[PDB]
């Protein structure tokens, strides 16, 4: 790719002493820059990732170049650890093992056996807008390298601690245009749209009524919501498009998924369930329709489904719902003809969220990516399966949400 | 047989229930409830009427969009 090369012509410049961060997309091959940077310096590289898939997919690039189940390119991790060797190791480390604070299961000494024999010279770090917080700067502090850099596709952060990564790993080098990188390879084409839904009468005053995080479970179970949500399901399926549901609730995600007949990825969730969703997802098509928490987000993202409908939205974390819808968007690639990757955010009117959620239209605008407004669409008063149509179901939905009340 | 001066406010349910939360503050405000989009309020704060439903929208919407 023409833009790692971007990427890497800052590395050739100057060739010693540099420390900065690369700005790529995540279905862009970011982990192919930092193959070709080890094969320049040749040194002890540490790779610092947070999951045990991001573990083996760096794994994959070592077999991609050379060598990785030698006595060379480590492995380090608290079941197990692996050898590394002088100016020429690989090894991939865990957040939650090297810094840590108390909790060792044999492991922690292996995680200081690189840290204290001067077996360093690279640092590469994934996710750099994690770096804001707290035990990140333990990391950093245990190491001293002669080169640094820093991976990320999204840093758009309201903590006010972004700007703290200039002297700590390095200023940005180069940031990438997603719309200029999605003429090189189209990846998804965005089209962010928010369904204005009415509010029902007897629903936005008892929205009034109440504040905190109790508030929001009137605003999602909204029954013209699920006029607005059953109309777009029925939707995609007629032009063939598989959707992926976000929700920041866990509750308000069975909710949707329990009344729609659909099967739901949620907090808790055993993996031989998880998993069997995923076969049901990938191979048959009788499941174009998922409900996702954040969970499923977070750990594997999809490169299918060009239809997204967000319905459950937490405040503050906009610009986190941001990198969330990113991701699916960045691996959204096959370079089509069409390739429309439709966004949708039922949003109910004259509510709390709608007005948080415009924020998180903003940093859309900021990735360059181009924002519409759907009031309604001319097609959703010919549904007759429509859930709470009827004013008898909305107000039998009126007494679920005011026992849910009473409840929470 | 009766024809009471008032003042007929058109409105959509969801302005109706805030004009009515105007009436259980400040009060003397709406006269008659008439249907679920009219309202029967005091000609003599219909000016007051329109200054203090402007506020409450500007608290709902606020959005200073930096």
């Amino acid at each position: 790719r023409p833009y790692q090369e971007k990427s890497l012509s800052k590395m050739f410049g100057n060739g010693r002493a540099r420390s900065g961060i690369i700005v790529l997309p995540c279905g862009a091959g970011k982990t192919l820059v930092g193959i070709t940077a080890a094969c320049t310096i040749k040194k002890s590289v540490i790779v610092l990732c947070t999951s045990s898939v991001s573990v083996m997919q760096w794994r994959q690039q070592f077999l991609x170049x050379x060598x990785x189940x030698x006595x060379x390119x480590x492995x380090x991790x608290x079941x197990x650890x692996x050898x590394x060797x002088x100016x020429x190791x690989l090894v991939v480390s865990t957040y939650s093992m090297v810094a840590n604070x108390x909790x060792x299961x044999x492991x922690x000494x292996x995680x200081x056996x690189x840290x204290x024999x001067x077996x360093w010279g690279f640092i590469i770090l994934d996710e750099v807008h994690v770096v804001p917080a707290a035990m990140f700067r333990r990391v950093v502090s245990t190491i001293a390298a002669h080169a640094k850099l820093g991976l990320t596709a999204t840093l758009v952060r309201e903590d006010d601690k972004i700007g703290d990564l200039n002297f700590l790993i390095g200023p940005k080098l180069y940031e990438a245009n997603w719309m200029e990188l999605s003429q090189k390879g189209h990846i998804a084409n965005v089209q962010c749209a928010e369904v204005w839904c009415p509010m029902t009468a007897e629903f936005y005053q008892e929205y009034l009524r109440e504040t905190a995080r109790k508030r929001m479970l009137l605003y999602i179970m909204n029954p013209t919501k699920f006029q607005a949500c059953q109309f777009l399901i029925q939707y995609h399926e007629r032009r063939g498009d598989k959707i992926i549901v976000f929700s920041d609730n866990v509750y308000a995600l069975q909710e949707y998924a329990l009344k729609m007949g659909k099967p739901f990825i949620y907090g808790s969730t055993p993996q031989q369930e998880r998993m069997n969703i995923l076969q049901n997802f990938q191979y048959n098509d009788q499941i174009n329709t998922i409900f996702l928490s954040k969970v499923g987000d977070t750990s594997i993202d999809l490169p299918e489904a060009t239809c997204l409908i967000q319905i459950s939205s937490h405040y503050g974390s906009r610009r986190q719902e941001a990198q969330r819808l990113g991701r699916i968007l960045r691996a959204k690639r096959r370079n089509d003809e069409g390739f429309n990757a439709f966004f949708y955010s039922l949003v109910s009117k004259d509510t709390q969220e709608m007005y948080y959620s415009t924020k998180r239209q903003a940093f859309l605008v900021d990735q360059g990516y181009a924002f519409k407004v759907i009031t309604h669409l001319h097609g959703m008063e010919n549904i007759p399966n429509l859930a709470y149509a009827s004013p008898r179901e909305r107000r039998e939905l009126l007494q679920e949400v005011l026992l849910k009340n009473e409840e929470a | 047989a009766r024809a009471r001066k008032g003042a007929l406010v058109q409105c959509d349910p969801s302005i109706k229930a805030l004009i009515l939360q105007i009436d259980a503050k400040m009060s003397d405000i709406v006269l008659e409830e008439l249907d679920d989009t009219h309202l029967l309020v005091n000609p003599s704060k219909v000016e007051f009427v329109k200054h203090e439903l402007n506020r409450l929208l500007s608290k709902n919407i606020y959005n200073p969009m930096d």
